[PDB]
């Protein structure tokens, strides 16, 4: 009840000693980080230093004045416009320059038919084109278009004679239509009496035909004819006309081939009253006799006073002379010549146009020479690229005025915040501990108690 | 012994360990508090990090804004394509090229042009033969090719007793007798010959002519027949037939001309028939002189009904100076029927023909609508290269501002820094825990237990 | 028993009131009654030593047995000059030490010409010197006079008294030089 517990003393005197103690170690404590943030001033003000050199480092390159360029993209344009001009031209040039290459294929094409009608009678060689010597004889072209794609006819009614029964050249091919008589000539060669009828279907409808026969029945082949040709006649049909067994079989009893002798030496008929010689049964031995083209027919009649009739009117020739070679000592060139000139009149207007595609050569070069100056222009004109590189010099610097205008934006709010809260922090600890003092001190109230109350 | 103050002094221990209590703690709440502002650097940094990508992005977004980004993807396929318009307009030269052969086609088939006119043109020439004018000069009906043949007949019978044959000129005499029109043109073939000749009998009346035949101001030397006027007989060779032969068929304007033909020409056996598409069994059966008949379809080819066992296509001279007895009415209006199909036949070829013309004039639309499309189409091409040109063009020009991404960059290897400095507070704070403990705990030991019997003095 | 056991309230009151001085910042003002009232607690409560020890009739004996007795009245006036002399040495009875008088006074002991560091006092001198400068250098002769050829001291060392007065005058007068120049230099980053 009374008196019993002296320790109240101590018990009241501990913790105001740990009070004492306790916030003493706290005001150093807290004390100690100012002086970091002073050091972190110290970095700001020596960055910030640096950036002030900053400043004029970089104005001296950041001018701005070395502006993007004012008209370099229009150039650009320009020029790539200039470009595609270039092309379009180009396109123009070579497809004029294409056109006016065939043009001159046209020549390199078409030269082949100067080179072979330049023969006489307008053409000889031994390709189809023989037949082209009239119009009309589009039937025999096409005959012979056609004839060879059947099994057997090309060679059961062969091919017109120039093909076949081909003469030497020009100074025969004109003999052929007599050779042959002019309407077999421009018809088809039958073979034999199965030919005759057999082969109609193909052509007859189609491209003029005729045929031939013979016969040799009863007691007599072929008397003697070879010989009896002894009027200074050596030349002859079947050997000038290349003869042959498949051709000239049936020619024998139709078209009384065997009078066509060629000559080299001209000599009139008027020499002879004397063939009126008869075979022994009293009909005439000879029946027929050429030389040169001056052909004359005999023939036979059976009433009347027995006169004779011979006639002069022969086929078509181009010379009766008696020399050498060539035919013609007036002048050379004939209407022959004007499809042969044809030649010359190609050569002006090919030269003409070798000359306009070689001038437009020279359009397509300059053309293309024109397009890489101005692509070298364009080289010289990205080599500026670098030039922009100064815009990123430029930028990269202004940012890094940007960069240097934050850190110290951000920094100034950094150290002045902080030195306010570390004051502060340190104000209300230097109230905390005078108070903790005022506590302290009314705790020796307890001191007048306890030794002599008890 | 005497328990005096010998022990006081031992209240200094409190202090030596106090000296390091200070320190210890001291140092791990500062480096403590060190490891807590670099977190806070680090999440201050930190939250830079997306602001900067979203920044980047916005970078992006000016490229995308100013066509500045466009290009980067497109430039390799660019280059593709740029490469496909190159194939596109070698094969459009390909086209071009194959543009210009129908040219040589149009050229080729249009010789049928030439064909068809050069045709036409003698054919459409022959159309002038029905009166023109007449006598001295009527090229078609009383003359050929020159204008002297009234003077020959007074010119070569000017001496008629010398030959040695009667004779009044002697084309003059020959005509046709009645029968029908069309038969005139087949028997010059034959008998030209008779058409232009003055005949005589003996070598030197021949060789006479050659000489004497420019005298008198005509050049032509023809050949010549040799006859002598006369009349005989012509009996076992006659076909069994009535209707007319060529004896029939020619009129005698002098009988001996009957022997003329007869010997030169053995038409005694010839016969006419109007058309080839008729009997055949009257000729093929075959009996003792059965002979030829003749037929004409036109003015320029006919046929021979030899029989049937032969059938020749047979050719004529295109003018021709027969003639027939023919009464003057109105001459060829009486038979005009039979000359406008040969005429207007080449009429009706053109007109009808002309639809190849017009097939071939279709082929022509077709392949210059062709030609229109691929020119058109090497428009397109050019404007789809304009359009990878402008792309090319631009690029990124000098749309670049992007400076900020090197801010990034350095922000960056800051940030990689500010961690770097993390884990070395990582590590200062296990220096602090492994420094403090031990000295910690050798500070409470000695603090609790050195109080010890602290005032004991009785 | 329960005598002496209070001994303790000075032992460690002193160090309850001289670590205060020692942390308040001087850059706070206003020092007399703050701490004036909390210095006298200390002779409120130390009256209690007399009157607690029961009387081996109110408390008799002086009070001015304090140690502490020069803590009063420390931190005034005592900023920009610390060593507050004044032009007379001979009057103690007065408790004011401020007169009528003022002017200019010197910084240091012989110790390199250059201010004080740890001072030292004796009775029959009445008159300051630094601990290590009359020991360090002199030493050589067992005993040493007056400062300076006969001037006015008296010295016998083997017996002069711990002086802890001066030395909390030191900290001030240093720190002042920093803190007001640290504050400046705010000022001078403030416009950069």
């Amino acid at each position: 009840l009374k008196t019993d517990e002296f320790l109240k003393a101590k018990e009241k005197i501990n913790e105001i000693f740990e009070k004492l103690n306790t916030i003493r170690d706290e005001v150093i404590k807290k004390k100690n980080q100012n002086e970091y943030y002073r050091g972190r001033t110290k970095k700001l003000q020596a960055t910030i230093i640096s950036t002030k050199e900053d400043f004029l480092r970089s104005q001296e390159i950041l001018a701005q004045t070395h502006l993007p360029e004012k008209s370099v993209f229009e150039d650009i344009d320009i020029k790539r416009k200039e470009i595609i001009n270039k092309e379009g031209e180009i396109r123009d040039l070579i497809s004029e320059i294409d056109a006016k290459a065939n043009a001159i294929n046209h020549e390199m094409r078409s030269i082949q038919r100067q080179a072979e009608s330049k023969t006489k009678s307008l053409t000889t060689t031994d390709k189809i084109g023989i037949l082209n010597q009239d119009q009309d004889l589009k039937e025999v072209r096409d005959a012979v278009l056609m004839v060879r794609e059947h099994p057997e006819m090309k060679d059961k009614i062969l091919e017109p004679p120039i093909m076949t029964v081909s003469a030497i050249n020009a100074q025969f091919a004109a003999y052929l239509a007599q050779c042959v008589d002019y309407n077999t000539s421009k018809a088809l060669t039958v073979v034999d009496s199965d030919s005759y009828k057999l082969f109609a279907n193909p052509i007859l409808d189609k491209f003029k035909v005729n045929l031939r026969e013979l016969s040799s029945a009863d007691t007599t082949p072929p008397v003697p004819a070879e010989t009896v040709r002894d009027l200074g006649f050596e030349g002859y049909l079947s050997d000038f006309i290349t003869g042959d067994k498949r051709v000239m079989k049936m020619l024998c009893q139709t078209s009384k081939i065997h009078t066509i002798p060629v000559s080299r030496r001209e000599l009139t008929p008027a020499q002879i009253k004397k063939l009126i010689t008869p075979r022994p049964n009293g009909k005439i031995l000879f029946k027929r006799i050429i030389h040169g083209n001056r052909l004359v027919d005999i023939k036979q009649s059976a009433y009347g006073s027995k006169q004779v009739f011979p006639t002069d009117v022969s086929i078509k020739q181009t010379n009766f002379y008696q020399g050498s070679i060539m035919s013609n000592e007036q002048k050379i060139r004939i209407e022959n010549e004007i499809i042969n000139l044809k030649n010359e009149y190609n050569d002006r207007k090919s030269t003409l146009d070798a000359l306009s595609n070689q001038k437009s050569g020279y359009r397509h070069e300059l053309s293309e020479l024109a397009s890489k100056n101005d692509d070298i222009n364009r080289e010289a004109h990205q080599l500026n690229e670098i030039r922009k590189k100064y815009t990123m010099r430029k930028s990269t610097i202004e940012t890094l005025r940007e960069k240097l205008d934050q850190l110290k934006r951000e920094a100034r709010k950094d150290v002045s915040q902080k030195i306010k809260d570390i004051d502060d922090q340190i104000q209300q600890l230097l109230l905390k501990q005078r108070h903790l003092l005022s506590k302290m001190a009314s705790s020796m109230k307890s001191l007048k108690n306890c030794q002599k109350e008890l | 012994d005497a328990k005096v103050i010998y022990v006081n002094e031992k209240d200094s221990e409190h202090q030596n360990a106090r000296e390091l209590l200070r320190d210890v703690k001291s140092r791990f709440e500062k480096e403590k508090s060190n490891q807590a502002e670099a977190q806070s650097n680090i999440d201050q940094g930190r939250k830079k990090v997306d602001a900067l990508n979203k920044t980047i992005a916005h970078l992006e977004e000016e490229l995308t804004k100013e066509m500045g980004g466009d290009k980067d993807q497109m430039r390799q396929e660019l280059e593709q394509l740029e490469k496909a318009n190159e194939k596109l307009r070698e094969v459009n030269n390909s086209l071009v090229v194959s543009l210009q052969d129908v040219k040589n086609e149009e050229r080729d088939i249009q010789h049928e042009r030439e064909s068809e006119l050069r045709t036409i043109s003698r054919s459409i020439q022959n159309k002038k033969v029905e009166l023109q004018n007449i006598a001295k000069g009527n090229d078609t009906f009383l003359m050929n090719f020159d204008r002297n043949m009234d003077r020959l007949l007074r010119t070569i019978e000017q001496r008629k007793n010398e030959f040695e044959t009667p004779a009044i000129g002697l084309g003059s005499l020959v005509t046709i007798r009645k029968g029908f029109e069309k038969w005139t043109r087949s028997i010059q073939r034959a008998i030209s010959s008779s058409l232009n000749a003055f005949v005589v009998s003996n070598p030197k009346d021949n060789r006479l002519f050659r000489d004497i035949m420019r005298s008198c101001g005509i050049r032509s030397n023809i050949p010549i027949v040799t006859y002598c006027l006369s009349q005989f007989d012509y009996s076992k060779g006659r076909a069994h037939g009535n209707y007319p032969t060529i004896v029939d068929a020619l009129e005698f304007s002098k009988p001996e001309i009957e022997c003329l033909f007869v010997d030169l020409s053995r038409i005694e056996r010839i016969v006419l028939i109007e058309d080839k598409n008729e009997a055949r069994n009257f000729l093929q059966r075959n009996p003792v002189n059965v002979n030829m008949a003749l037929s004409l379809r036109d003015r320029r080819s006919g046929f021979q009904l030899s029989g049937g066992y032969r059938l020749d296509t047979v050719t004529y001279q295109d003018k021709i100076r027969l003639k027939v007895n023919s009464s003057s009415d109105n001459g060829t209006q009486y038979l005009k029927d039979l000359i406008e199909q040969e005429t207007k036949e080449l009429q009706n070829i053109r007109d009808r023909y002309e639809e190849k013309l017009s097939e071939v004039r279709s082929r022509l639309k077709e392949i210059d609508g062709r030609l229109k499309s691929t020119k058109n189409e090497m428009r397109k091409t050019n404007f789809r290269m304009t359009e990878l040109k402008m792309n090319v063009g631009k690029v990124v020009d000098t749309g670049i501002l992007n400076s900020k991404i090197n801010e990034r960059k350095n922000q960056e290897q800051a940030i990689a820094s500010y961690e770097a400095a993390k884990e070395e507070l990582g590590l200062k704070i296990e220096q602090i825990a492994q420094e403090a403990q031990p000295i910690k705990e050798q500070y409470d030991s000695t603090k609790l237990a050195l109080v010890e019997a602290q005032d004991e003095l009785q | 028993d329960l005598s002496n056991i209070y001994q303790q309230c000075y032992k460690q009151i002193d160090e309850t009131i001289n670590q205060l001085v020692d942390s308040t910042s001087p850059s706070t003002i206003g020092i007399e009654e703050q701490v004036a009232d909390i210095t006298s607690t200390y002779k409120l409560l130390s009256t209690y030593e007399s009157e607690s020890n029961s009387f081996d009739p109110e408390p008799a004996t002086m009070v001015n047995n304090t140690d502490t007795l020069k803590i009063l009245k420390v931190l005034p006036y005592i900023w920009n000059d610390p060593t507050c002399v004044i032009p007379d040495l001979q009057n103690p009875a007065d408790e004011d030490d401020l007169q009528i008088e003022g002017g200019k006074i010197e910084l240091t002991c012989p110790i390199t010409c250059k201010p004080y560091e740890a001072p030292l006092i004796s009775r029959k001198c009445n008159h300051v010197f630094d601990r290590d400068g009359i020991q360090n250098y002199l030493q050589g002769y067992t005993t040493r006079d007056c400062p300076q050829a006969a001037c006015s001291q008296v010295v016998s060392m083997r017996d002069f008294v711990r002086d802890p007065i001066m030395e909390l005058r030191c900290k001030i007068a240093k720190m002042k030089e920093s803190q007001e120049q640290d504050k400046r230099s705010s000022q001078a980053i403030d416009v950069l």
